[PDB]
């Protein structure tokens, strides 16, 4: 079985980030819809130890400030390694997907959705590999 | 010793091996071997000796265990079924081992009597000269009959 | 001939997997057609030794979370290798395509239908590739 | 010139395989058509020595079994190496394209049509390349 | 020694070697040798050495199997029918485990007398002496007959 | 021994050779051989002799049937025909083993006599002695004629 890779490194810098899990609830207590009045409850953790990367290409979509009919909007995104498990959202249930605060290219932080997350379960050793997009400004996702 | 001391001490001696490194019941067949031949119960003075002796055939035992399979003959390996890799490249390791522990046996047991006698020399105590002196079996130079024997010179290694 | 991949690996960890088969049967008495009303029957095994990996890239189609009109919907997929041999569906029979049960990025388990099977005849060795996607969750596939 | 490729080799397993070459006819008396009632004609024979190997991507049109509105249908294909000569159909002719059987995703055996055949007229060597399509379930192609 | 433990104890001194490596047929066709030649059953002084030999021979046996296969002469090894490959690199193994094992015979058996007789000095024993003495056959140096034989030279070793 | 043991026995002792890598016919070629040069009916004492003969010159067609083909020049190869690839890198194994088997020929027959004439020490043996001197060749410094022959001198090397 693996050995190397069942332990934490001792070359490349790693560092903690902060997370939050996500639910939903309904509020209104009169109209006839699942949604209701959506209202999402948090609850904070952190993650082991983590490794941040961003985007490897120029891809029109991957750059940073976008010109719509709008305005300058704004768009970023990671690829990320962490030996912490991370969930996505499941359907027929009340969960949401879990988010974790890293910096932008503005100079800020904010929040960032989990999209994509690569396991190996025949493997053993706790290493995953994550993928995450920021979540509009201005709100907080869905 | 019992023969469940036996195992318990041999392990500990050995770093600790494991059961399938070494079972246990090939510890007893070299702990037998050595006691039928050294009557253990009869006299007790030979617990040190069949203890040593015991440990060494035992490193015999794991070199040969390292020989009869693949272990001995491969230097190198290479799994890759996918995005897994890994490449890594104890039979002689435990070779001089061996030629070490026959080197320091009061690791074993301090009371072994080891590198005692060393330098021998000859005729400088009486009790060694008169066990030479007084042995029937004993030949000495003043035995030179020559051409045929004479009543001149002794037949005997002893004094009159 | 092949020697060395004629044997169980002796350096990477490889794991077993559950699988079932599946057929289908008609059950309306009177209905004219061949779909009457559909059943599946199984019949369980397991996979001798197995290696799991995940998609390799960050293609739209290849996110675990996706988002539609009418919610976040679930996706998933590997690619397995394994020294078993799984089928496909065949045309023109009652035969189905194998499944087999691996976990998910939600944290839980479910089956994961074979798609595409890799076979080497002129070879020998019996070692094959298959690719893996998840059932839609709330129901058994087709 | 070329030596060693010249010769059969001694590493890599190689097997034969068997194939049919392929005519066309007409049968109908009064049709004015070329088609008429179309038959073909066979006569087998065999390849010297050939490997056969699957194809290496995951794209959508290279899965086995397809979900089509009708059912789950059909689809294999293979690349082969053989030292024997295929051909390929020919224009204005009464020719048809080689086939050879090979095993399937499903367990049996079905014909191949021979669809691009490489070769190298300036090397000498007799070694050629094949890629291959499975026949539609319930037919003999075209 | 019956003929079903010498398999037994064979497979344990070398270390538990399997069936398919070396046949039980093959263990019986070298202990058989030895039976008829040291007939065990006539004189059973030599279960030691009959028991030896046969460890011996063996081994021999074996490493003549690595010959004549390809084991011996390959040292490199590559597979691949895909995305599996396989690289790796016990006829060197089993020559020195020979060498040693004719070194160290009490491993086998300690009533071997192994290693008793290696320094031997002449004259200095009497019974050594006079049996070289009263050999009929011994020719020594008071016998120089010179140019033609005369009466006052003895023609035999032994004194009268 | 009759046709059908040579080729069991040969095959055993080189342990377990197939027959595509030695043909029956070979080993009756040198079984023959050996047959009628020692006429092993007339005298049955050289069954051992012939035998232990009989299996050097097989290893001796062994190496030279690796040479007068690819194998023995070659010690690389690559084949790669799509996705399977094989790499590799018995003439060096069958020489020493032909030097061994010539300085161990107990191996083949135990009752050859090997080892039992190396140091030879004359004129310690009456048996020896007289043999030498009643040659009527033999020719010994007591001949020494000198300028011209003489009665005094011996003309033969036997005493009176």
């Amino acid at each position: 079985a693996y050995s190397l890779l069942s332990s934490r490194n001792r070359l490349i810098p790693r560092v903690e980030v902060q997370c939050r899990k996500r639910e939903w609830v309904k509020t209104d207590p009169d109209s006839p819809f699942l949604n209701g009045g959506r209202e999402v409850l948090y609850t904070p953790f952190t993650a082991v130890e983590c490794t941040v990367q961003p985007m490897r290409g120029k891809a029109i979509r991957d750059q940073n400030n976008q010109l719509m009919i709008g305005g300058e909007e704004d768009y970023d995104s990671y690829t990320v390694y962490s030996e912490t498990l991370l969930f996505r959202a499941r359907e027929g249930t009340e969960h949401l997907s879990d988010q974790m605060l890293l910096p932008d290219s503005g100079g800020g932080q904010t929040w960032f959705t989990v999209m994509k997350a690569d396991m190996y379960p025949s493997s053993g050793v706790p290493r995953y590999r994550y993928y995450l997009i920021a979540v509009p400004v201005g709100t907080e996702g869905g | 010793m019992t023969n469940e001391q036996v195992i318990e001490l041999v392990r500990v001696l050995l770093g600790g091996i494991t059961t399938e490194e070494i079972s246990d019941q090939t510890i007893i067949f070299f702990w037998t071997k050595w006691k039928l031949t050294y009557d253990l119960d009869n006299r007790p003075e030979k617990i040190p000796a069949a203890l040593y002796n015991t440990v060494v055939d035992c490193v015999r035992w794991l070199i040969v265990q390292e020989v009869s399979s693949g272990n001995s003959s491969i230097r190198e390996r290479f799994e890759k079924i996918g995005d897994e890799t890994i490449s890594v490249k104890s039979w002689e390791s435990w070779k001089d081992f061996l030629d070490w522990l026959e080197l320091n046996p009061d690791y074993i047991d301090p009371s072994l009597a080891f590198n005692s006698s060393l330098v021998i020399i000859g005729g400088v105590r009486k009790d060694e000269f008169f066990r030479v002196k007084n042995n029937p079996n004993s030949y000495n130079g003043f035995m030179e009959q020559g051409v045929y024997p004479t009543p001149a010179i002794p037949k005997q290694s002893a004094w009159p």
